DNA sequence: AAAAAAAAA
């Protein structure tokens, strides 16, 4: 009736106005050639450009703007003035973009702040103020929507009341503007005329770093909302950017549903109407903005840049890649020219092909080493954890129940019946890298040889049935029976694995040592030298970079087989099958079509070494080369 | 001179004078009356000694007074103590985290926006009927703001009785504490402290449906008061001796008869080599791992005590030490919890009876040393973890003794790779 | 709180 004008908080008006200053005009240079930038100018066309509708802010580049004036001001009671930026952004936005607003709900994130806090450090007196908080993410929840602004009808009068805001409880209207009505019935939610926001709470703890002696770490619950959903996977150590606030105990505040800690003396705070005779409570909780993280060819050619060019051309136009590609594999290690080279075909890989009718072929390359003790063989493996991404390294006996390939658990009495991933499952797409191989045992003895081949691993037990993905690329190490590999006998005798698995892998590689004078001085040098002298200046033909630069190229290539390709196959095939099979019967039976695949499969692999769409029957004869040599080493 | 805002008040000190004492008893009967009025005048205190009036008007003053009676136990608090000052001595057995405490209320009429501070007494809040501008005078417009207003960080410790107050077997009791302010966080599990503070009971609301109260009071006590339970150039002149080797291995073991080389040893393992993570090779191990064989009837835990008492970091275990998932007992939540193994970061693990270390865990030590981070993959959890450590074992042979003829590795009953 | 079925050591 009196319709009094609200009370104008000028303050707000007032950072407001800085806040909408600074975003039309901070006008920094970043680079020479950058005279003017409008950094925040340009980000307003990103999200015309590709409909985005969150921004991100540096606190440094706030913090010289009128000092502690504003960014104080801001940072200090960001609750009291978070809805002034947010229609001073939207101001802006509409004076530059309308069509943008096309009435959606911006976001502002701030990020780069002067410190970082810890969970033992966070005190009441900072409630309403911006802050940086870090730990180790437990436990996330389902993305749930949110009711943001509600709109309601009146039932008896049908008039639409909308734009409500809500709080920590479902709230409805309080008046009916219509002058004929008062509001006496309730409201019905207007479901298709309300609009939702995502929704997520993530757990927190401290980091082993921080916590003393043998207390219990602190826990602290995150919110997150927008677009920062599903950005903190559990057991990552990541920093969050946001807002302290305190939650009530909604149980206590009226609600339309029905109603350590035995020790009470908490905070309890009552008098109020909506109360009645009950007592309110508080807890601590934390509001997020902001979350990081610690811890086809043409594609490829999209990414385009002056060195993106220049070097892949170089790389590609070059004629002796090959002999310093080699060369550029594990620069620690001494010697062993060889297994780099085979490390390498391993990482190009092999093509994937499919039939027409359902049948999938294998197109990975196996590799095991084998040699006797301390000849530099779990430097490979520590290396190619270190530089394969996805990649995993295992012991071959685990601890833990999965072991190798998988394990169901379920709780006593509990209806969980789930499986846990073993090193094979989370090595999808990846590498997996077994240590010791010879102390497997019979479960995971018979599991391999189906993961290898089928590249799948299936499981019935105790009402849970499925198959698992187990696309892998497996290397392996392993030490001879008796400790020294004993040149009379051969692999099968000095080894104790079965036949079955001999044929799984597609490349072996021998490896000794020796007492020779000559050999171990130089090692001991190389040794030293990296140790004190040169322990960063080593001497590779070609970075890492240009290394991951130029697999990523050659990832991208599908090398095809010609008429003559075939015919040196088919003759190579049937002279090693012939060869083997005229020695004895009955004791050696080493060559299936498997060999005949990993034949093919390497050719690939050394085809997209080279960057050529087709295979020279040189290639053929290389891998004929190796596989042959696979079988003169079992002679020596 | 310094800015702080603190004064330590011992009671004997304050007993040795005549009149002073007639305030220790009106202290002992009256606690909060004098502790403020004491405050108020250390407030006026200051500037009448500063005769910059600046930094005074934004500080408070508070006194920390100790030592005024004789520290009772929980085995006898009569109620004729309520509201008096006592000292207890106890071992704290948890935490808990900060509970926000109401102090200023932010209410604002919704209807014209405008706001209003109220302050509130005894936690009860009396709510306005109806806003102050009369210009609106709307009695329903008034709704609070719970983020805007202000608070006090308060925080509960639970304290148990010292062990030497059971003579005859019987169980400890466990007595409530409350802190606020400096006093939070000022004591963790495990820790042994004195503390002086008031007596207090409260009602039970039993159900809180209703306004039905119990017959009995739980009992807390208020503190105000916590206690617990250039050297550079000394080193170098130690620094300078030519036999400070042998002193310094003689000096772990006073009691160990002989046995010089593993003293040596032992002393230059905790003396640690350097750690390098140069980019193009990876890092290197810097830790020394030695292992101790013999028969019984060496005292080889006696220098495993030495050395876990001696270095600053360090766990003394025997033969479920790395990281697991537990369920929280007190709490129904989840939370990992790091193993012995990662606690010995930068130090020293002591592991004894080493034979005996079943057949899963050993495995995690074959990881531990060769890579020196372990991982886990648990609950929906992968992470890995950093441990860093060194390792000194001490095993027993096979029988009642160590026949000389016998090679070692059949007597110890170890796996060739891991001695290796 | 006490009986009974299932996977892994
Ligand atoms: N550049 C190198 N050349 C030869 N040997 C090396 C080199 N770098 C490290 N080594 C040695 O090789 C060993 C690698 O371990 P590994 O070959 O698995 O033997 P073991 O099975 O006994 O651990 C290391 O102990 C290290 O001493
Ligand atoms: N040289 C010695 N000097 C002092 N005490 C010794 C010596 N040798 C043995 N002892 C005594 O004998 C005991 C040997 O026990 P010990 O072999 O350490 O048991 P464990 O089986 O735990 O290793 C010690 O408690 C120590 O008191
Ligand atoms: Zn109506
Ligand atoms: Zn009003």
């Amino acid at each position: 009736l009196n319709h009094v004008k609200k009370v104008d908080d000028v303050t707000g008006e007032k950072v407001r106005e800085a806040f909408e200053q600074f975003l039309e005009d901070f006008s920094v240079q970043s680079t020479d050639t950058g005279e003017v930038e409008k950094v925040y100018r340009a980000q307003i066309e990103f999200m015309k450009i590709y409909d985005l509708n969150t921004i991100y802010i540096d606190y440094q580049h706030l913090s010289m703007r009128e000092n502690g004036a504003l960014a104080m001001a801001i940072s200090e009671q960001y609750y009291r003035f978070l809805p002034f930026l947010q229609k001073g952004l939207r101001r802006v936005v509409r004076k530059y973009a309308p069509e943008l607003l096309n009435e959606r709900v911006f976001q502002i994130s701030f990020f780069n702040l002067p410190t970082v806090h810890r969970i033992r450090d966070i005190r009441s007196e900072k409630i309403g103020s911006l802050l940086s908080i870090s730990g180790t993410v437990t436990r996330t929840s389902e993305v749930r929507p949110e009711l943001y602004k509600a709109s309601f009808t009146c039932d008896m009068c049908r008039a639409i009341v909308d734009n409500v805001e809500q709080s920590f409880k479902y709230t409805e209207p309080t008046f009916c503007p219509n002058p004929s009505c008062e509001n006496r019935a309730f409201w019905t939610l207007n479901v298709t005329r309300s609009r939702f926001l995502d929704w997520q709470k993530v757990r927190i703890q401290e980091n082993a770093n921080e916590i003393p002696t043998g207390s219990m770490p602190r826990t602290l619950d995150v919110i997150l909302r927008g677009d920062s959903v599903e950005r903190a996977k559990p057991g990552d150590r990541c920093k969050f950017t946001g807002v302290e606030i305190v939650v009530p105990d909604v149980t206590q505040l009226g609600l339309p549903g029905v109603k350590k800690t035995t020790e009470g003396l908490n905070s309890g705070v009552t008098g109020l109407r909506s109360l009645g005779v009950r007592d309110l409570t508080y807890k601590i909780s934390f509001l997020a903005c902001h979350v990081i993280s610690i811890g086809d060819q043409e594609v490829f050619l999209n990414s385009l840049s002056s060195d993106e060019i220049n070097e892949l051309k170089e790389m590609v136009k070059d004629e002796h890649i090959y002999d310093k590609l080699v060369r550029s594999i594990a620069p620690a290690v001494f010697g062993h020219e060889a297994v780099k080279k085979g490390i390498l075909l391993q990482m190009l890989g092999g093509v994937h092909k499919s039939t027409v009718e359902g049948i999938k072929l294998r197109g990975d390359i196996n590799i095991c080493v084998v040699g006797d003790p301390s000849t530099s063989k779990s430097q490979f493996l520590k290396y190619v954890v270190g530089f394969a991404p996805r990649s995993v390294y295992t012991s071959g006996k685990a601890s833990s129940a999965a072991g190798l390939t998988a394990a169901v658990v379920r709780d006593e009495e509990g209806g969980d019946y789930t499986i846990e991933a073993g090193a094979l499952m989370l090595a999808d797409n990846g590498i997996c890298c077994i240590d010791e191989f010879d102390k497997m045992d019979i479960s995971d003895q018979v599991a391999i040889h189906e993961a290898m081949e089928q590249q799948t691993i299936s499981i019935a037990k105790a009402g849970i049935h499925a198959t698992l993905n187990a696309r892998t690329s497996i290397l392996a190490a392993a030490n001879p029976v008796g400790g020294r590999y004993n040149r009379k006998l051969s692999l099968r005798g000095n080894l104790n694995m079965t036949a079955p698995i001999m044929s799984r892998f597609d490349l072996f590689f021998v490896i000794l040592d020796d007492c020779n004078e000559k050999i171990d001085t130089e090692l001991a040098s190389h040794i030293v030298d990296l140790h004190m002298k040169r322990d960063e200046a080593i001497e590779p033909p070609f970075s890492a970079e240009q290394l991951r630069r130029y697999i990523k190229y050659a990832r991208t290539f599908k090398p095809i087989l010609t008429k003559e390709a075939r015919s040196y196959l088919v003759e190579k095939y049937k002279e090693l099958r012939k060869d083997d099979a005229q020695g004895f019967s009955r004791s050696s039976y080493r060559i299936t079509v498997r060999q005949l695949e990993s034949m093919i499969r390497l050719s690939e692999a050394i085809a997209r070494a080279n960057c050529v769409d087709e295979i020279t029957p040189s290639f053929i004869a290389e891998a004929y080369d190796l596989l042959r040599q696979s079988i003169i080493r079992v002679d020596v | 001179e310094l800015g702080t805002s603190n004064l330590n008040l011992d009671a004997r000190n304050l007993l040795a004078y005549k009149q002073t004492e007639d305030l220790y008893h009106q202290l002992l009967n009256y606690p909060q009356e004098v502790i403020s009025i004491m405050d108020q005048t250390i407030k006026d205190c200051m500037v009448s000694l500063i005769v910059d009036l600046d930094e005074i008007e934004t500080k408070f003053y508070k006194v920390r007074p100790y030592n005024v009676g004789s520290c009772k136990g929980m085995r006898e608090l009569n109620p004729n103590d309520i509201d008096k000052l006592i000292n207890l001595k106890g071992l704290v057995l948890r935490s808990t985290p900060v509970i926000p405490d109401m102090k200023v209320a932010f209410f604002k009429c919704n209807v014209c926006d405008h706001t209003m501070a109220v302050e509130i007494d005894r936690g009860v809040i009396q709510e306005p009927a109806r806003c102050e501008r009369i210009d609106c005078n709307e009695p329903n417009s008034m709704s609070l703001i719970h983020n805007r207003c202000s608070f006090a960080d308060k925080q509960v410790i639970k304290l148990q009785e010292t062990p030497d107050f059971v003579p005859d077997g019987q169980t400890p009791h466990s007595i409530s504490l409350c802190v606020y302010d400096e006093l939070v966080d000022s004591c963790r599990a495990g820790d042994r402290i004195e503390v002086t503070g008031t007596f207090r009971s409260i009602p039970i609301r039993a159900n809180s449906r209703q306004r039905v109260l119990k017959s009995l009071y739980k009992t807390y006590v208020d503190v105000v008061h916590v206690k617990k339970v250039q050297d550079l150039a000394k080193i170098r002149e130690v620094a300078a001796r030519e036999d400070l080797y042998s002193l310094l291995a003689r000096s772990i073991a006073p009691s160990i008869y002989e046995l010089e080389d593993v003293k040596k040893g032992i002393l230059l393992q905790l003396f640690g080599g350097t750690n390098k993570t140069f980019t193009k090779g990876g890092r290197y191990r810097g830790d020394i791992n030695i292992l101790l064989c013999g028969d019984p009837s060496t005292s080889k835990s006696q220098i495993l005590q030495y050395v876990h008492k001696i270095t600053p970091r360090g766990v003394y275990t025997s033969g479920g030490l790395t990281a697991y998932i537990t369920r929280d007992v007190d709490t129904k939540q989840l939370v990992l919890e790091s193993g012995a193994l990662v606690l010995s970061d930068g130090g020293v693990c002591c592991i004894d009876e080493f034979d005996k270390m079943s057949d899963s865990t050993r495995s995690v030590l074959h990881e531990v040393m060769e890579q020196q981070t372990i991982s886990i993959a648990k609950a929906g959890i992968i992470t890995t973890l950093n441990a860093r450590s060194s390792i000194l074992a001490s095993a027993n042979p096979i029988g009642s003794r160590y026949n000389p003829n016998l090679p070692v590795t059949e007597n110890i009953d170890l796996p060739p790779p891991l001695l290796s």
